[PDB]
Order: structure tokens, then C-alpha cells, then sequence
RNA sequence: GGAAUACUGCCAGCUGGGACUGAGGACUGCGACGUAAGUCAAGGAUGCUGGCAUAAUGGUUAUAUGCCGCCGUCUUGAAA
RNA sequence: AAGCUCGUAUCAGUUUUAUUAAAAUGAAGAGCUUUUAGUGGGCCAUUUUUGGUAAGCAGAACUGGCGAUGCGGGAUGAACCGAACGUAGAGUUAAGGUGCCGGAAUACACGCUCAUCAGACCAAAAGGUGUUAG
RNA sequence: GCCCUGAAUGGCGCUCAAGCGUGUUACCUAUACUCUACCGUCAGGGUUGAUAUGAUGCCCUGACGAGUAGGCAGG
RNA sequence: UUGGCGGAAAGGCCUUGGGUGCUUGCUGGCGAAUUGCAAUGUCAUUUUGCGUGGGGAUAAAUCAUUUGUAUACGACUUAGA
């Protein structure tokens, strides 16, 4: 088959942040398709991974990878709080994102 | 000097399967080595892993372990009473070239497998196809 | 979903077309404008065109050049609207407004692709029916705009050549529709029927 | 379909079972694109993989007939 | 969603003058707890007894009889504002009393900057008998075969771009 | 004439999904199940596993990204 | 800061009779000396309020905010709104907001206005064949 | 009730408003609040036929933690 | 490989002809494994150098001399095998 993606794609927006101070220890991440906090619910807990390329071969390869998780729901229009082992480097905003399907519960 | 631990209070009581999961369903693996690939459970190890078989002669998955967070069980199952599975547990996957016990297991379990497929029409074909998300799909939407 | 939108701006508003458009930018995706001479600001011909001259008025006290020019335009005037909206002087909204592409009609190749408009900026689902509005066609002209007929008048040509390629097409898809509905009530055609396709 | 001012509840029912709009609201495709959206929904995985094989056996013989 | 209660006080009782009066009036509110404010307060504009010495006997929920039937209503209100109060007269063509009120609220705040404490509502009577309607724009119902279409209708979009170019038709 | 249905309030009712915490460190106590032996979710996490044997996550620092933002004394009501 | 007496009928910036008993709430933080650094600017608002002519307001006193003060909002801002601070992880909120900058609904319902810098920021008693309900 | 004369919004921007008056639902946050991890102060309590860490020690419990002049204590 | 259209930023869009692969439109014969229960499990994009192999063309400006329609000083405009 042509397509051989089995994750979700998503456009990573913005930190939380209050009008002037910014929180980058939780990122918004916007999930396609996805209108309303209670479709948001299905990928609540699904694994976020952020994939980069880097010119320096480290480990045989030279993509490297950032793992997160989908913590809770988010605004009215379907955006959803994220989470990271190491926060995005705030250089990623509109960046596509990876949401993968496991850990499933259907 | 050392100081031992207080006394734990825990139970390693069996896991609960989710009831979607159920022997003979369909299984879609989400990651690993054959990753996308359709399967068909079988068995329930002791390691709360998965015995799951492709068939191999199918689509080439041999029989392996599977964590069931990895998996989406679809709601086609495929009759699975008469393949026997008794045989399979967590000592038989204790690695340390392809073990020749292994490969008379997977023709066994395979023979009874493929007749019972054979029975409904595209099921062998179905299980031949990967399974890959395509524009405008939306997996809270899409049944399974 | 789309790597590139292309946006028709007949039509439109460009208050609530620019900000739809400044939160795609920020979001990452490419957007392109078209037939922006065309695009409509509420309110009747003297409070748009009086309002143009008033912010002209305080370009710079001592020296315009030493400060901002005003664009005649009509891509920049909604250009100016949109880079309101944008966080400039910094390295995401400079990056974000690259992202940007407006032209004044249909410059191809984006002529030969298909372009979508923003339910929620028409002009026709938000303004109150019988109440006057502007077009940027007729304030760009009295504001200097020297192109507005070389516009107009290659547009035709835009338009024509155009339904030719919608002729053969609408004749294509009659045969299409023929040959489908012909192989239609088949064994096949009926069990599709039965999946919903 | 006809109904007098003020209705009650039996007597919009058995106005709208005389009138039939029920059976005139499905032969219409207005109605049946809500049938079909919905019926969409519910094709397993297994179910939408043999709309794959069937739309393609279709293509194959609507494509046959053009060309000639 | 304001609800109907009735409220009764008795300006508690003292010997030699037992069962007294028994000031009855119906009030709408949105609880209970509003209901019993209101009420003191319309007593002390009106019976000079104060809620230190009034007493509530009970209080119960009138729910409209047939909630399906339209009815036209005739509302007395008395209001204040800047200038004194003023006598007002309003007819409403609603399905129950409750509903009817509440668009009066609405009304009086748009077309009079009226809010909840600053109104007072007199009486609300169902127009038993057509032709009683004096008001124009309420008569304009009730002609036969009323027939009138809902042009320029807008479907509020879900995503953000639209390939069809909507029409507005109905 | 009898049924619900809506609203309010209760359940020492049931059943999932997601996010952070794993602090204490041999038993002493309050409790549940079992006729009992014993077990337990009962005064704080335990039971297995996969890659790291190319041993890294990580520590310091240059830059970049999202946000924030001249000193010491002395006035008055703060800023000055 | 020490000592003494006493854990409390010891009282309280608290609620009511009476001519100061007692009843509710809160607390062991109650009382007597003995001695001892710094402290005498006040600003703003509230109130009782007398004085007055274009004006404003001045002035006597009382009660609060600041004065020693970080935090969020108020686009920035003495004295505005909430909130009185050890270093951290998790969740709900105060005031403010939810078209972009700007994290949050181009939400719903009812009305209202064309303004040739509207609207979001006291000289206005009256004028207007402007609009809407009485 | 709203509009112009009745004198001379933060920006982008807006008109069935993204303005005005009211009501009904969803959400963002402060060092605030609720749960939990750690440092110290206070207060309470255990401690010996004493445990090598030694009673200025070893502990269990609850609350608290702003600050100019100034005072005290530990470094 | 024939022919046509597109000058707004055409830099692309379509058709005659045969050549060569696939064709899951339909029915069959074998391989998948040990990536050990997952680690994006590496599958594109713009630029450059060194290398071969096959093609093409194979020059100018400045400084200098000199000059004035120029020139505060710079600068700029003339002429030459």
C-alpha cells in the first residue's frame, strides 16, 4: 500500500501560558480531526512522539526522537495538554507531531 | 548495618483482559517488527503476553508474544476451538538458527488455523493486507 | 490537510479573512491568497475610502521615509491587515509571514488548482442583508491603485479558457455518469449498496 | 401534509400515519444520504477492506466499458 | 428558566389578632431562595410589615396546566428607571406563563435597560378570546394559513475552509 | 381513570479511560473474607520484561527558540 | 528579655436584656511588676460637618488602603479588582477574558444602532420629517 | 431603549459585531485554594537495668514560613 | 515519438503511434521467523566537494596612458593591438 502510517498526526501549537508568563513544562498539541473535547477523550493517554533530523549520525542514525504523553483535554476546540521526558525546544510551533495509537483499549 | 524492608502488602492477581479480547479475534499490531501486520489471537500466556499467530503461512508472522496495550481487537473472529495451544508457554520462548522445534509448532498450529479460515470468502486475503491509515481517517471514529 | 490552501478572496471580509488566515500562519500552515482586488470591507464607499486617508495622515510627522509608506495595492492593504495580526519584529511571526503568499487575481500555476473559501468570512453569511459594504477594487483605485483595468482586463482571459476546460470536463463526467450508471444494479454494484458504497 | 391548527398529539399521529411521510421521507436522497453517512460508520475493518476489493472489481469494468 | 411560586405571609400572629390577612401574591424566580427575597421586598413597597416580623406560611411550585397549547398573554408590569415608575402594558403569545415572562425580561432590558429587581411584575392573564388583542404585532399571528418563509439561512460550518461556496437558499 | 416522563436530592450502587505521587523500611494496631487452617485492596509498591557491553541519560558552556526583565545614598505621597 | 502568680469565670476590635449579673461563639496565648533598641513623614479614600464664590474646595475630627510589599488582571501606570510569599509535583479557582497578537467557545437565547473620526474612553437644558417599545 | 449636533478601544481590527442591555452553558490561569515530596522554627510526647553516633543524641505528631529600622540565634 | 495549448510569475498542461514492466479483474505453487513483548527503527527534501564517463563554449572589468560634456577631495563620462 501507498500509505503505511498507523499514528495520528498533529500540529504542536503552544505552550500554557497566562497572558504574559508561559509554562513550557506543558505543551497544547492539535490533534487532526479532532473538534470537541469529547472526541479529545479517545487519544487521552496515546503516546506523543516529536521526530527531528540532525545532520551528526548518533547511535547508527540521525534521526532522533522525543517521547510525551496526552494528559488531559484542552479549550473548547479539541486541543489537548501534552507532556514530554524533555520539553520541545519552543522552535517547533505549527511543527507536525506523531500520536501514535497504542497503548489501545479497543 | 543493613536494614531490611518493611513487609508489602500486594497481590499479583491475574490480569483482567479488556473484553473485546477474546480467542480467535483479529488482532492489528500497532508496533514492533510487523508492525500494521493483521493477526489472529489464540491464547492468553501466563505473562500477561499475547500467543498469537498470523498465520505464518499466511502473511509470514510466526508465532510470538504480543503485549495486549499494543494491539486493536477487531470484532471478526475466526474459529479457533479446534488448534491446540497447550504446549506454548513462557519457558518455551526463553531465548539463550531458527530452532527446528519451532518450525514444526508453527505448521501444527498453522493447518488447523488455515482450514477454519478458508471457510469465510477474502478472509485469507483480508489477513494478507497491512493495515495503514489513509487521508481523512479518524480512529475515534473508526470502528473496531 | 491540505500542504498548500488556496484562498479566494471574492467575497470575503478582510477583518475576519485576515484573522483566519494569521492563525493558520502561526499554526504552521502554508496558506496562498487570490483575486484579493475583489475582497469587500463592511460599510458603505466613504467610511472605508475617509478612514484609508486618515491612517495616511500620521505616517510620520517630520519624514515619511524615515518611517512607514503606504501601500496602494489591494494584496498589501489586506497584507497590512494581516501583519497586525501577526507577532512581527520577532523570529516565529517573520517565519510565520513567509508562509504567506498573496497576488491580485489568479496568477497561475495556481490558475490550474483548485481554491477554497472560509465559511465563516463571506460576505453573503455575515452581512446583514440590504446594508451597503466596500470593495477593495473601487478603494484601491481612488487610493492610487494604477492596475485595477489590466487586472480586470486579463481576468476575462482568465475567465475564458476556463469553462473550455469545465466544457470538456462537465462532457467527461456525463460519460462518466453514463458508463457508471449503466454498470450500475450489477452483482457487484448491488452488494456495494449494501456497505453503504 | 395537511393538518388543522393546534393539533393534538393523536391527531398529528394519525394524520401523519395517513399521510405517509415517513415512507415519502426515505425514497429521498436527502434522507438516504443520512442512511448512507450512518451505514458508513459502522463497516468493520473487515467490512471496509472488501469495499477496497469491490470498488476496485467495479472500477475495472466501469473503465472497460469507456474507451470503446 | 424562572419558575412560578406563590408566597403567603401573615405578619406573625400576637394575641387577640389571630389568622391575620394572609397577603397573597405569585412571584417568579429562578429558586426558591430568590422567590422569598423578592417577596419581602414587594411587601415593604406595598404592607408596611417588614420581614423581621413577617413570616413565610408556604411556598409551592405553579406549573403550567397544558404546556402544548399556545396561548396569548396579557402582562401588566410595573417597572422603574431613571424617572419614576411607570404603568406598562405587554401582550406575549407563548406556551406558558413562565416562558412568556421570561422573554418580557429580555424585552425590557434591550428595548428599556430594565433588569429583574428594577421590575415589577402586576398580572399575567391568558387572552381567552381572540380579537381581545389590541397590540398589532401580536395579531399578526393569528391570521389564517399563516405562511411565511426564512430567507438568507446560514449553516454554521464546523471546519475552518469550504470547497462548495454555500448557498444561503432555503 | 392509570401510567410514566422532566426537575430536585440520595445510594456505606455498579462499571471503564486519562494525569501526578511510590514517601515509610524486620511483626507489633484498627479491620474484612473463611466453620477453621489461613488469605486480604486492612497504620505509604509490589511482580516480571526490553534495550543500554557501540555503554549512555546526564554535568559545564557558545548560539538559537517561546515569555519576562543601570546601579549605591536621600528627600516627599510614591515615582521623582 | 527574666521573674512571680495563674490555666484558665483569664478574657475577646464578636452577638442581646439591665440599670453591670447572665446567655452563644473562640482560646490554656490570661494578669503584676522589673527594663529597653528603633519610632514624632504623612499621602489617598470614607464619614459627622461648618464656611462659599464663577470657581473649585478650605478647614476640625473619625474609620479604612499605602507608608515596610512580592503575585495575576487593569494594553503601562501611587491610591484600581482579587489575592498577604519556604523549594517542588498534581487539580479547582479570585479579578480578567475567550477573532489574531493572547493561553480560552467566530457559543446559544432575546432585543437594540448606520454614525462623513459611531460604539467599545461633563459645557448636554434642548434640536433632529433618525430609529424602537410604551 | 439606541443614533448625529448640542464645539475639538492597546494595535490589528469589527457592523444579525468581534459594539450596546440581560440571561443560559464550556474553558485559561495567581506564589490563592485542595492532595502529596523535601529544608528549618515552634509546640507537644517517647527515650536508661543507655544504645558503638555520644541524651547538645535517636525519634513520632500538628501548625507555621512576607518584610524596612531594629533585636535575637545558628553558621 | 506526432500534434496542440498555456507569457501574469508561461518553466507547465494535454494528445496519434508503437516499445517495455506491473496489473490485486479472476484462480493457484513457495519466502517471511531469532528486530526474541515497542523503541521514527533510518525508505524524502535544498546546497556543496572530490571522482569518473559522455557533450559545449573557449571573455571581460578594474589599475595604467589619456581625456572633460565632469570635477571641492572622491566620484563619473571619452580614445587606443
Amino acid at each position: 500500500a501507498e500509505s503505511h502510517r498507523l499514528y495520528v498526526k498533529g500540529k504542536h501549537l503552544s505552550y500554557q501560558r497566562s497572558k504574559r508568563v508561559n509554562n513550557p513544562n506543558v505543551s497544547l498539541i492539535k490533534i487532526e480531526g479532532v473538534a470537541t473535547p469529547q472526541d479529545a477523550q479517545f487519544y487521552l493517554g496515546k503516546r506523543i512522539a516529536y521526530v527531528y533530523r540532525a545532520s551528526k549520525e548518533v547511535r547508527g542514525s540521525k534521526i532522533r526522537v522525543m517521547w510525551g504523553k496526552v494528559t488531559r483535554t484542552h479549550g473548547n476546540s479539541g486541543v489537548v495538554r501534552a507532556t514530554f521526558r524533555n520539553n520541545l525546544p519552543a522552535k517547533t510551533f505549527g511543527a507536525s507531531v506523531r500520536i501514535f495509537l497504542y497503548p489501545s483499549n479497543i | 548495618d543493613v536494614a531490611a524492608l518493611k513487609k508489602t502488602r500486594k497481590a499479583a492477581r491475574p490480569q483482567k483482559l479488556r473484553a473485546s479480547l477474546v480467542p480467535g479475534t483479529v488482532l492489528i499490531l500497532l508496533a514492533g517488527r510487523f508492525r500494521g501486520k493483521r493477526v489472529v489471537y489464540l491464547k492468553h500466556l501466563e505473562d500477561n503476553t499475547l500467543l498469537i499467530s498470523g498465520p505464518f503461512k499466511v502473511n509470514g508472522v510466526p508465532l510470538r508474544r504480543v503485549n495486549a496495550r499494543y494491539v486493536i481487537a477487531t470484532s471478526t473472529k475466526v474459529s479457533v476451538e479446534g488448534v491446540n495451544v497447550e504446549k506454548f508457554n513462557v519457558e518455551y520462548f526463553a531465548k539463550e538458527e531458527i530452532k527446528a522445534e519451532r518450525v514444526e509448532d508453527q505448521k501444527v498450529v498453522d493447518k488447523a488455523l488455515i482450514a477454519e479460515i478458508k471457510k469465510t470468502p477474502l478472509l485469507k486475503q483480508y489477513l494478507s493486507a497491512s493495515f495503514s491509515l489513509k487521508n481523512g481517517d479518524k480512529p475515534h471514529m473508526l470502528k473496531f | 490537510v491540505e500542504p498548500v490552501v488556496v484562498i479566494d478572496g471574492k467575497g470575503h471580509l478582510v477583518g475576519r479573512l485576515a484573522s483566519v488566515v494569521a492563525k493558520q500562519l502561526l499554526n504552521g500552515q502554508k496558506i496562498v491568497v487570490v483575486r484579493a482586488e475583489e475582497l469587500n470591507i463592511s460599510g458603505e464607499f466613504f467610511r472605508n475610502k475617509l478612514k484609508y486617508h486618515d491612517f495616511l495622515r500620521k505616517a510620520t510627522a517630520f519624514n515619511k521615509t524615515r518611517g512607514p509608506f503606504h501601500f496602494r495595492a489591494p494584496s498589501r492593504i489586506f497584507y497590512k491587515a494581516l501583519r497586525g495580526m501577526v507577532s512581527h519584529k520577532t523570529a516565529r511571526g517573520k517565519a510565520a509571514l513567509e508562509r504567506l503568499k498573496v497576488f491580485e487575481g489568479i496568477p497561475p500555476p495556481y490558475d490550474k488548482k483548485k481554491r477554497v473559501v472560509v465559511p465563516q468570512a463571506l460576505r453573503v453569511l455575515r452581512l446583514k442583508p440590504g446594508r451597503k459594504y466596500t470593495t477593495l477594487g473601487k478603494l484601491s483605485t481612488s487610493v492610487g491603485w494604477k492596475y485595477e483595468d489590466v487586472v480586470a482586463k486579463l481576468e476575462a482571459k482568465r475567465k475564458v479558457s476556463s469553462a473550455e476546460y469545465y466544457a470538456k470536463k462537465r462532457a467527461f463526467t456525463k460519460k462518466v455518469a453514463s458508463a457508471n450508471a449503466t454498470a450500475a444494479e450489477s452483482d457487484v454494484a448491488k452488494q456495494l449498496a449494501a456497505l453503504g458504497y | 401534509f395537511a393538518l388543522p391548527r393546534g393539533a393534538r398529539t393523536a391527531t398529528v399521529s394519525k394524520k401523519w400515519a395517513a399521510a405517509a411521510v415517513c415512507e415519502k421521507w426515505a425514497a429521498s436522497s436527502w434522507a438516504k444520504k443520512i442512511a448512507q453517512r450512518e451505514r458508513r460508520a459502522a463497516l468493520t475493518d473487515f467490512e471496509r477492506f472488501q469495499v477496497m476489493v469491490l470498488r476496485k472489481q467495479k472500477r475495472y469494468t466501469v473503465k472497460k466499458a469507456l474507451a470503446k | 428558566h424562572f419558575k412560578e411560586y406563590q408566597v403567603i405571609g401573615r405578619r406573625l400572629p400576637t394575641e387577640s389578632v389571630p389568622e391575620p390577612k394572609l397577603f397573597r401574591m405569585r412571584i417568579f424566580a429562578s429558586n426558591e431562595v430568590i422567590a422569598k427575597s423578592r417577596y419581602w421586598y414587594f411587601l415593604q413597597k406595598l404592607h408596611k410589615v417588614k420581614k423581621a416580623s413577617g413570616e413565610i406560611v408556604s411556598i409551592n411550585q405553579i406549573n403550567e396546566a397544558h404546556p402544548t397549547k399556545v396561548k396569548n398573554f396579557g402582562v401588566w408590569v410595573r417597572y422603574d428607571s431613571r424617572s419614576g415608575t411607570h404603568n406598562m402594558y405587554k401582550e406575549i403569545r407563548d406556551v406558558s406563563r413562565v416562558a412568556a415572562v421570561e422573554t418580557l425580561y429580555q424585552d425590557m432590558a434591550a428595548r428599556h435597560r430594565a433588569r429583574f429587581r428594577s421590575i415589577h411584575i402586576l398580572k399575567v392573564a391568558e387572552i381567552e378570546k381572540t380579537a381581545d388583542v389590541k397590540r398589532q404585532y401580536v395579531k399578526q399571528f393569528l391570521t389564517k394559513d399563516l405562511k411565511f418563509p426564512l430567507p438568507h439561512r446560514v449553516q454554521k460550518s464546523t471546519k475552518t475552509f469550504s470547497y462548495k461556496r454555500p448557498s444561503t437558499f432555503y
